[PDB]
């Protein structure tokens, strides 16, 4: 099972992470089945 | 492939479902019913297990 939990939060401090509490509720369960022992961040680059 | 053809000549369209269950978790079920919810009475219920 491919559990994902989620929370947004509106925050307005500009560098580090905020001190506060905020419990992050279950958004989706995949049936996926799966090995995984590695990962890798998507972003996004800005072209002009 | 003819209309006038015998019954052993005659096309057969055939689909063959193959069923496996894997280590992963299932995920193709049948529809499940739902008997109509009775209140305030002492009943046996199962509500998504
Ligand atoms: C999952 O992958 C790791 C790294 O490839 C491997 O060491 C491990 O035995 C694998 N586990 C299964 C259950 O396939």
């Amino acid at each position: 099972y491919f559990k994902i939990y989620s929370k947004h939060t509106p925050i307005n401090l500009v560098r580090d992470l905020p001190q506060g509490f905020s419990a992050l509720e279950p958004l989706v369960d995949l049936p996926i089945g799966i090995n995984i022992t590695r990962f890798q961040t998507l972003l996004a680059l800005h072209r002009s | 492939f003819q209309p006038t053809y015998g019954v052993g000549y005659q096309p057969y369209r055939v689909v063959v479902l193959s069923f496996e269950l894997l280590h992963a978790p299932a995920t193709v079920c049948g529809p499940k019913k739902s008997t109509n919810l009775v209140k305030n009475k002492c009943v046996n219920f199962n509500f998504n297990g």
